[PDB]
């Protein structure tokens, strides 16, 4: 039930919309994004979820 | 029927009471105490451990002035440097020579050790006293824990155990106590919220997880070196970590009476201090009426062998008649001398032994075997050692 | 299983008060926080570079990433070393993190071999006196002995308790950006976001990604940076804080957390025991530093404690109430007179 935050809209920290490789499509943007939600408990399901990819 | 008793609060010795209800055979019951527990009423006043001095990046301004304000953090501090010209790898970090500031920021948290690494202080109360207690009773060794009260009864093979009141309500530890894993100290810690820099209790919280946090530890910033990018500060070293290397000998070694102090639960063990009441209420069956017991005459005692010293090193041989066989108990008179065994076999015109202890050089004592009483003459010479392992 | 960490963060330059020599530099090979929250002795040190990770985000154990000038560059496992007063045994590398077994010293080196063959080191003055576990004090630890309570950095390299602040890095100060172009400077941006300032006229001060020129111009009365918002790096008090962003921040789990294990210490051999009126005689025979300790086992205790170097013999007074005598890591001695 733990949601996430990328601007306006609001997402379930495991399941973000930049997914697969969050860093590789867009390296600034993802990183911003986790600074957003730093303060948020489901960080770390988002912090796993953007830095996978292959 | 009730039989009670009182044995001295030493532990690994075991005594001998004779229960003599009127009108059936005498009963030999040995106790010997496992242990004697003595745990304190704890209430956590807080815990301490290492402090971690959490320093950001300074916030270097460039052609500008920087701005602290006040932030609601522990021993939180906050400086802005003027004529700062810091340097990286590339060359000059600012355009600016004398027009800009460095803002410095610190302040103190607990350590991720906190979890792990702590001591807590803890205020002790009320002690509640229990006993361990082994007892030979019919021919058998029944393990017997309850609480040193006087109230707490134990129903063992249908025999009911009262242990207590303990005669001294003494206890090792202080009003204030601190415990660091396994060792416990009597220590008067500085209340919760007083906690001087670099000395015990430097950082306080309530407990190892929790998010409140005191810090006392005198964090002083100060200006960085020339054409350098870093936080330099003074600060009064770890108040948990100096206490580590200098708190000495816990209760386990310092304690009076031979205490030995053991941790979750903290306790007080084998505190050798006072005496203890021992209510045995024996049941009906057990007893045996005195003509349906063996009775014993034509007793003679020789000893062929006798030590005075705190081990059985006396050995006592006694001829006698038998009416029947049966099972009868052995028991001395006289005080001085203390039988190892409590009950023998005994068939007819057969002969018994036995192994006592005594710490007379002339042993003049008697022998219960039934109802019927035996004298022993013995002349016990003094032993090699002048000091013995066990009391 | 697919994570990596490694990729989002960067291996750093900051300040190090002795590089060699006795000098300040900034350091590849920086340190950042020495921890010695252990018992057993065991060291977790901070360092700005990453171990156990390649240039290209790639897991290589042997391998070994710092940042060289602008870029990270890789460098072999096996150069890097840790030393005290003599040489450290490393038990454990991960990114930032190293575990090392330290002797007595005053001051702790962290240092590496790059690709060029040049050695790069890290000193701070640390004082390492790690404290005896138990009574004794013994130099190799048994596989048998009396089980104590004691803490160690575990040797695992997940990442699950324990976790550090990272940010994106400040601006970059590069002179090479700019150059002098009869009489003008020219600021050459290579496919990078630069910030600039010049004391002239021409052009005041801003963020360009594109070449930009400032007529009538030195190139000592103007300033260029190269700003990096791409990648995460730890938030260091040795680097100065992202002008712009300032409070943004990150955080990531990081290795080796502090935990609470078993420490297996000797128990010293029984010393030879002649027994006196209302009095013990001990001949102690010390292999190593051990603690000798006794107490009356009445009210009034009277505890005294002494250190046994070499071979001594100790005259004991045995009361009424009795004596216990602790001898090291061995269970106390209880004595009674007859
Ligand atoms: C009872 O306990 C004592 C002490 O452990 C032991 O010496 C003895 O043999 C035991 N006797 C029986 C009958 O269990
Ligand atoms: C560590 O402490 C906790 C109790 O808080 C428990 O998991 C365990 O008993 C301990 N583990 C070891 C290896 O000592
Ligand atoms: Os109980
Ligand atoms: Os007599
Ligand atoms: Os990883
Ligand atoms: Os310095
Ligand atoms: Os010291
Ligand atoms: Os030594």
């Amino acid at each position: 039930p733990v949601m996430c935050l990328l601007a306006n809209t609001t997402f379930p920290c495991s399941q973000p919309p930049c997914t697969p490789c969050c860093y590789e499509k867009e390296p600034e943007e993802t990183l911003r994004m986790l600074e957003d939600n730093v303060m948020r408990p489901g960080y770390y399901q988002l912090l796993q979820a953007s830095l996978t990819c292959s | 029927y009730e039989h009670v008793t009182v044995i001295p609060n030493t532990v690994g010795v075991p005594y001998k009471t004779l229960v003599n209800r009127p009108g059936y055979s005498p009963m030999v019951l040995e106790m010997e105490l496992l242990s004697v527990t003595l745990e304190p009423t704890l209430s956590l006043d807080y815990i301490t451990c290492e402090y971690k001095t959490v320093i950001p990046s300074p916030y270097v301004k460039c052609c500008g002035t920087a701005e602290c304000k006040d932030k609601n953090l522990p021993d939180y501090s906050c400086k802005v440097f003027t004529g700062v010209y810091p340097f990286m790898w590339g060359g000059a970090y600012c355009f600016c020579d004398a027009e800009n500031t460095q803002l410095s920021e610190a302040h103190v948290e607990k350590s991720e050790s906190c979890k792990t690494e702590f001591a807590s202080a803890y205020r002790a109360h009320t002690a509640s006293a229990s006993a361990k207690l082994r007892v030979l009773y019919q021919g058998n060794n029944i393990t017997v824990t309850a609480y040193a009260n006087g109230d707490h009864a134990v129903t063992v093979k249908d025999a009911k155990f009262i242990v207590g009141p303990m005669s001294s309500a003494w206890t090792p530890f202080d009003n204030k106590i601190v415990v660091y894993k396994g060792d416990v100290y009597n220590m008067d810690y500085p209340p919760f919220g007083a906690g001087r820099p670099g000395q015990f209790g430097d950082i306080q919280s309530r407990t190892p997880e929790s998010k409140d946090v005191y810090a006392n530890t005198q964090l002083v910033l100060q200006r960085p070196a020339a054409g350098t990018v870093h936080v330099p500060y003074s600060q009064a070293p770890s108040g948990f970590k100096y206490w580590l290397k200098e708190r000495g000998a816990s209760l386990q070694h310092t304690a009076p009476f031979g205490c030995q102090i053991a941790t979750n639960p903290v306790r007080a063990v084998n505190c050798a201090v006072g005496n203890m009441p021992i209510s045995i209420d024996i049941p009906e069956a057990a007893f045996t009426r005195v003509v349906d017991a063996p009775s014993l005459t034509d007793m003679s005692c020789e000893v062929p062998a006798c030590t005075h010293s705190s081990d059985f090193g006396g050995v006592a041989i006694i001829k006698y008649a038998a009416s029947k066989k049966g099972k009868c108990a052995v028991h001395s008179m006289t005080n001085a001398v203390t039988i190892r065994e409590a009950e023998i076999e005994v068939e007819g015109n057969s002969q018994l032994q036995i192994s006592f202890s005594t710490a007379l050089a002339s042993a003049e004592f008697r022998v219960q075997v039934c109802s019927t009483q035996v004298h022993c003459a013995a002349e016990c010479h003094p032993p090699k050692d002048h000091i013995v392992n066990y009391p | 299983d697919n994570f990596n960490v490694y990729k989002a963060t960067r291996p750093y330059l900051a300040h190090c008060p002795d590089c060699g020599e006795g000098h300040s530099c900034h350091s590849p090979v920086a340190l950042e926080r020495i921890r010695n929250e252990a018992t057993d002795g065991t060291l977790k040190i901070q360092v700005s570079l990453q171990i156990g990770i390649k240039t290209d985000d790639s897991h290589d154990w042997t391998k070994l990433r710092y940042m060289d000038n602008h870029m990270p560059a890789d460098a072999e496992r096996a150069g890097l070393f840790v030393r005290t007063s003599a040489p450290c045994t490393i038990t454990g590398t991960m990114g930032h993190f190293i575990l090392a077994r330290c002797p007595k010293g005053e001051t702790l080196t962290v240092g590496f071999t790059d690709s060029r063959k040049i050695s790069h080191s890290c000193t701070h003055p640390f004082h390492h006196d790690p404290p005896v576990i138990g009574r004794e004090k013994f130099h190799s630890r048994p596989q048998h002995g009396k089980e104590l309570p004691c803490s160690t950095y575990v040797q695992s390299t997940a990442a699950t308790t324990e976790e550090i602040e990272v940010h994106m890095p400040p601006d970059t100060p590069d002179r090479t950006l700019m150059s002098q172009q009869s009489g003008n400077v020219k600021i050459t941006v290579n496919g990078q976001t630069v910030r600039y300032k010049c004391n002239c006229g021409g052009s005041n001060e801003g963020l360009t990604t594109t070449d930009k020129v400032i007529n009538n111009c030195k190139v000592d009365q103007c300033h260029a940076a190269v700003t990096n918002h791409k990648k995460w790096q730890y938030n260091s008090p040795l680097v100065p804080r992202n002008a712009e962003l300032g409070d943004r921040k990150g955080k990531i789990h990081i290795p080796f957390p502090l935990a609470n294990v078993t420490c297996r210490v000797p128990k010293a051999r029984n010393p030879t025991v002649t027994y006196g009126k209302n009095q013990v005689i001990m001949l102690l025979y010390p292999d190593h530093p051990t603690l000798l300790s006794y107490r009356n086992m009445g009210e009034e205790p009277n505890y005294q404690e002494e250190w046994v170097m070499h071979k001594k013999e100790v005259v004991l007074t045995v009361p009424t109430e009795g004596l216990e005598v602790t001898w090291g890591n061995n269970e106390p001695y209880k004595y009674w007179p007859q």
